[PDB]
């Protein structure tokens, strides 16, 4: 789903999941 | 790798044949002079234009951490050449818009974070009080109040599963990174709650429309399908997700949302709260229709419409057919994301406050004893 | 041994246990109504010795339980506690010697206000409308000297008016009516409410009047309990 | 009627000559009767739980 | 003529019993009774509660043997409980659901039961085949019946609606004495410990005093202002309380022919619905219809305890025997032994 | 250096072709034995500064896309309206026997 | 001891006036609401006229109301009824009757057959 109301407590869980879990990428530095 | 990973190299290679692909049909064209040709920098690929003709271009999806919304700033200047960066003076192209974002949006998605432990934390505190009145009370017992046992059991068990993972999986970067088989479990556990809690709110809307609009005399029916409906039959769509979701897209411990697995629990769930909301115009329908024979003022006849408008809604869960979809804006979902948790986490302690401290059968009871 | 009479009472207490329950199916299926009619007003054909003349009769498989209280002395203060459960009290008033009105208006005043009856509805049937049309359009209009409100009395605009019916009879049948609204508004909370009937003790569809009301009786019950209205 | 008037005053009659004694007299019997059945109230005083079926 | 004539002697009887009564009232247990030892606070809670039943409870009555008890609702049964264990030993379905009283035999066999049929049922425990059955339908009276108690296996006092009380019996069905004099509604009735007398107070503020043996009327009291709804007899036989529709009880006497107290409280202003006096005759648990059962004092006329633990109105209150427990009716069908 | 690299993986690709040779001018089937080839590029020469888009790797996948493509160029929602159907089968039945 | 004794009555013209005063002597004056109840000769009693605890309400019948006035004293317990420009048809006895219970709204079975917080009645005849 997505932007849904129902699995809006599991959008958010997605979201402030990927801060803590997946690294941030190189913007264009050292990149494309 | 991880999954978001590999299915982000996978998602990229699909642009890179269709780029290449691309630039062999379409020709090429005679510009102003020296001008900006195309050029593939390796996420997405630029067409031939003229110099002096900046490009603004959605950021792709392939990293998790990039959002579709903002756009690149790539260059090229008049000589006829793309920007070059003064630090490795090779083409360069600015993706730093998309990601500036994420520091400023980690803040602000944080007060939910408080907001989503300490809205679950007035479901418990003022629910074991609310379910601890109708248990020691047993003269207030009633087809109406077992079936709030039931509703209250569901609240408080979706709202303690909620903070587990809210604590456990959610800001422990290794528990995802090295996926578990326990948060795979938890997350089949969370899924069934929620759509139990979800499906009560159904239960409660049927009884409520089988006790008032049709069916009145007809009185204490049989708890079988009641207790069924609410705590048996979201076994059907948890289960059936959980399979699909371990063959076709395992995510890392499942926290991920991009896939339409999910409609599986939030489709039954998405049909279940519409059944709730034509359930809600017809007690209101009847409730009006029982103050005008009594004949009263226009004036006081929307006074209470509204009154029992505002306390069948945290009951029958109407909050999410009235907004069953988030803007794509964004002057609109910060209010609407501060609007949606106020509701959805406040849930249980809404109901608690409404059908059981507000309750004027309630507040006699306990005021004799 | 002195444990194995137990088991006896305990079984005992599990047959009686058994038929306490199929009972209170039965019992709660069956909606108890009072018949409380005037004397002389026709309240046994009201709907068509022993100290309650009860009548079973269903209506859309729901089992009515009506009581006609016969053969009881005149003071009716100690014995109308008992029917503070039933449904609904079906009131018969006779619309025509001494004053038959007043005596039935200031009988629903004190049911109404009785603290024990004060949540018990109250339907009433206004009977002897037949014979009303007959005495105020001619003969002794003992409605006008009874009553010292009624010559500067005019009929409200929401009066429906039926074939066949005199309009002196629609501004004297609608003041009756009147008369007996004005108690269970003013001296009223909001708990029991009072429905307003006519009829000519010869209507073979009486049993239909009864089953709405009790129905929008039962409504009001289950609106009070989710604190909806 | 009259016939039932009658029957007060011939009813009340035989009740004027029954005995009366005073209060002091009358209700002194109370003040002992309480006093001496007052060992066997288990309503006055709280009885352990080996000695109620409670 | 000899109308005014009766009035003329009535209301000189009327004085002559009043100032007889007068000279009498010396004291009145108000100036000696000051200097007693008041027993204080008396605080009582519910130990066993039996919720079988699905209508309002109207009436209740212990046994002989102080264990079995049997409670009459509004349902149309009349269960019979073990205080002890909470077990029903026997539920019998009654023809008419109007059930106003009922009474247990003082041997434990029949068990009584009037209401608004005007109809006294008396059904057989102790069967040969081990069923239950009615063993007698008394019929006859011409108003609802109030309260019924039993004399014996073989007689059984009743009071009804219609200002006249009865006393039938059981072996052939027909009544022997029908206790005349009442102008209301008769609402209870006591016996005394010797089976001789028996008190009744009725809708008119009157609570007279027969004798089972003839139709007479020995006493009357007038000392109540509204309808008598509740009376018992004290443990000793020779003083009994009414409690009555005006919000107050008084405990009346036979050898003085007058009240001797009235219990009254400011706030209270509900009619009291049944009274019953202890093993020493120190307590006088009346039932009001605030839903409470104020515990009052038959010596120091003070509130000495209140039971609270009712939802609806206490319909009737009844106390062992031997003085171990007090079990109260109310309209919410739950019967809580206290 | 890079060089010897890039003619390593570049006849490698071609010898995985074979099995789906003649029919490279689809999407389905061109999703494993392509996205092995840019891998190649990646690693070896992440080393050096130029990354993916080498100058000499530019040419060898624009060149590729012209050996191959010059001539040429229900399941799911099954599981999902099916519970959902079965819904009000269920609401009807608690309302109505 | 519930007594309820008036006084008045004797021939009165039509068009005339009178004073019946009930004295209630046993029972509290103010807790309880008080009622006037005639009898025709030959018919049924009637309701004419009730008064609320302290002069709060004063209802009237069809016939009595504006020609008669019932008043109460709560400091002499004495109820009246001032009665004015009489007719033909009020010669009836007048009992003064008594709600059955104190400090409620409702009053039952006061012009029942027979009842017990009742009083004699004058008979209040027209010539």
């Amino acid at each position: 789903c997505g932007n849904l109301s129902t699995c809006m407590l599991g959008t958010y869980t997605q979201d402030f999941n990927k801060f803590h879990t997946f690294p941030q990428t190189a913007i264009g530095v050292g990149a494309p | 790798k991880p999954f978001l990973y590999v299915v982000g190299r996978k998602k990229m290679m699909d642009a890179q044949y269709k780029c290449y692909d691309r630039m062999q049909q379409l020709p090429a064209y005679q510009g102003e002079g020296p001008y900006c040709n195309r050029t593939w920098d390796g996420w997405l690929c630029w067409d031939d234009t003229p110099a002096g003709v900046l490009s603004y271009q959605f950021c792709p999806d392939y990293f998790p951490d990039f959002d579709p919304s903002e756009k690149v700033t790539k260059y090229c200047d008049e000589k006829g050449v793309w920007f070059k960066h003064p630090e490795n003076n090779r083409t360069w192209s600015n993706y730093t818009m998309c990601n500036a974002f994420t520091p400023e949006k980690l803040k602000n998605a944080y007060v939910l974070y408080y907001l989503a432990i300490v809205g679950h934390s007035l479901s418990i505190f003022t629910l074991v009080i609310s379910l601890g009145i109708f248990v020691f009370f047993r003269s207030l017992g009633c087809q109406r109040v077992t079936l709030h046992k039931n509703m209250f059991l569901t609240y408080i068990l979706n709202s303690m599963i909620i903070i587990i993972h809210l604590v456990e999986v959610v800001p422990n970067g290794e528990l995802v990174r090295r996926d578990p088989v326990s948060c795979k479990i938890l997350h089949f556990f969370h899924q069934y709650m929620m759509a139990c809690n979800y499906f009560w709110m159904l239960c409660e809307g049927i009884y409520l429309h089988t006790l008032i609009v049709v069916a009145v005399f007809t009185e204490k029916q049989r708890l079988r399908w009641y207790y069924l409906l609410g705590w048996g039959f979201p076994l059907v769509p948890t289960t059936i997700h959980a399979i699909t979701r371990a063959v076709y897209f395992n995510d890392n411990c499942w926290l991920s949302v991009e896939t339409h697995l999910l409609y599986i629990i939030h489709g039954p769930v998405m049909a279940a709260l519409v059944v709730n909301f034509f359930f809600l115009l017809n007690i209101v329908r009847v409730l009006v229709t029982k103050m005008r024979e009594t004949h009263e003022a226009e004036s006081h006849m929307y006074l209470k419409a509204v009154k029992a408008t505002m306390i069948l809604v945290p009951l029958l869960g109407i909050q999410f057919v009235v907004f069953p979809w988030r803007p794509s804006n964004k002057m609109l979902g910060k209010i609407y994301d501060y609007v949606m948790h106020s509701l959805i986490h406040f849930q249980g302690f809404f109901v608690a406050t409404i059908y059981c401290f507000c309750n004027n059968e309630v507040q006699t009871t306990v005021k004799r004893q | 041994d002195q444990r194995n009479e137990e088991k006896a009472q305990r079984e005992a207490n599990k047959k009686i246990e058994k038929q306490l329950q199929k009972d209170k199916q039965v019992y709660r299926a069956t909606h108890r109504l009072l018949l409380l009619g005037a004397g002389e007003s026709g309240k046994n054909t009201i709907v068509k010795t022993s100290g309650i003349f009860e009548t079973k009769f269903q209506v859309d498989k729901v089992n009515f339980h009506m009581f006609d209280v016969g053969a009881q002395r005149d003071e009716r203060r100690k014995w109308i506690q008992c029917f503070n459960d039933v449904t609904a009290i079906i009131f018969v008033v006779a619309s025509s010697q001494t004053n038959r009105l007043q005596a039935a208006l200031k009988l629903f005043d004190s049911i109404w206000n009785n603290k024990w009856l004060r949540d018990t509805s109250v339907i009433l049937f206004l009977n002897k409308q037949d014979l009303l049309a007959e005495k105020v359009l001619a003969g002794k209009s003992k409605i006008e000297d009874y009553f010292p409100e009624f010559a500067r009395y005019t009929t409200p605009e929401d009066a429906t008016p039926e074939p066949g019916e005199d309009p002196r009879v629609t501004r004297a049948k609608y003041f009756i009516r009147d008369e007996f609204l004005r108690i269970s508004t003013a001296s009223g909370d909001g708990r029991h409410y009072c429905y307003p009937h006519f009829t000519c003790s010869v209507d073979t569809e009486n049993i239909r009047r009864v089953f709405n009301d009790c129905r929008d009786i039962i409504q009001r019950m289950h609106l009070r309990q989710y604190e909806l209205l | 009627s009259i016939a039932q008037a009658r029957k007060l005053v011939e009813q009340l009659k035989m009740e004027a000559n029954i005995d009366r004694i005073k209060v002091s007299k009358a209700a002194a019997d109370l003040m002992a009767y309480c006093e001496a059945h007052a060992k066997e109230d288990p309503l006055l005083t709280p009885v352990p739980a080996s000695e109620n079926p409670f | 003529s000899e109308l005014d004539q009766l009035r003329q002697e009535a209301e000189q009887l009327k004085n002559q019993i009043r100032d007889a009564r007068k000279a009498c009232a010396d004291a009145t247990l108000s100036q000696i009774t000051n200097n007693i030892d008041p027993v204080g606070r008396i605080q009582m809670r519910t130990r066993r509660t039996l919720r079988g039943h699905l209508a309002k409870i109207y009436a209740m009555h212990w046994g002989t043997d102080s264990r079995l008890l049997v409670s009459a609702s509004q349902d149309g049964k009349l269960i019979i409980w073990d205080s002890y264990t909470t077990n029903k030993v026997h539920a019998i379905p009654l023809r008419s659901s109007w059930v106003m009283t009922c009474a247990y035999a003082p041997s434990g066999n029949y068990v009584a039961c009037g209401g608004l049929d005007n109809i006294c049922s008396i059904y057989n425990l102790k069967t040969r085949e081990g069923n239950v059955r009615v063993s007698r339908e008394l019929a006859g009276h011409t108003g609802y019946l109030s309260c019924c108690r039993f004399l014996d296996d073989n007689q059984i006092v009743t009071s009804s609606g219609d200002t006249t009380c009865a006393l039938w019996d059981i072996e052939t069905g027909q009544q022997t004495t029908t206790f005349t004099g009442h102008t209301g509604d008769v609402m209870s009735l006591s016996l005394a410990p010797d089976t001789r007398l028996f008190v009744s107070g009725a809708c008119d503020a009157s609570a007279k005093l027969w004798d089972v043996r003839e139709g007479m009327c020995r006493q009357t009291f007038t000392g109540h202002e509204s309808d008598i709804n509740a009376i018992c007899f004290f443990p000793n036989g020779n003083a009994f309380a009414t409690g009555s529709d005006d919000a107050t009880c008084r405990l009346f006497d036979l050898r003085a022919d007058q009240e001797l107290m009235t219990y009254s409280h400011d706030n209270i202003i509900c009619g009291i619905t049944s009274v019953s006096f202890s093993k020493s005759g120190r307590l006088l648990l009346a039932g009001y219809d605030d839903f409470n059962c104020n515990v009052w004092d038959a010596l120091k006329a003070d509130r000495a305890g209140v039971l609270a633990g009712h939802d609806n109105r206490v319909s009737c209150l009844g106390v062992t025997d031997d003085g171990m427990a007090v079990a109260t009716g109310s309209w919410d069908s739950f019967l809580k032994i206290w | 250096n890079y060089e010897t690299a890039v003619q390593f993986c570049w006849n490698h690709y071609k010898d995985q072709m074979d099995p789906i040779e003649k029919d490279w001018c689809d999407w389905a089937m061109i999703s494993r034995p392509y996205s092995t080839l840019r891998d190649c590029l990646e690693h070896f020469a992440e080393l050096f500064d130029l990354g993916f888009p080498n100058p000499l790797a530019e040419r060898i996948i624009f060149e590729t896309h012209q050996i191959h493509f010059a001539n040429c160029s229900d399941v799911l929602l099954a599981m999902i309206i099916a519970p959902i159907c079965l819904i009000p089968f269920l609401i009807t039945l608690v309302v109505w026997r | 001891q519930v007594q309820l004794q008036e006084s008045g009555g004797g021939l009165v013209q039509p068009g005339g006036s009178l004073r019946l005063s009930c004295a209630a002597s046993g029972f509290t004056f103010s807790n309880y609401k008080m009622n006037w109840v005639r009898q025709a000769p030959g018919k049924g009693l009637e309701w004419v006229s009730d008064i609320s605890q302290s002069g709060a309400s004063i209802s009237y019948t069809g016939s009595v109301k504006g020609r008669f006035t019932i008043s109460r004293d709560n400091a002499k317990n004495t109820l009246y009824l001032q009665m004015n420009s009489l007719k033909p048809e009020d010669t009836a006895v007048y009992y003064c009757a008594r709600c059955p219970a104190p400090f409620t709204r409702d009053c039952f079975d006061v012009t029942s057959t027979t009842y017990a917080y009742r009083g004699q009645g004058t008979q209040v005849t027209v010539s």
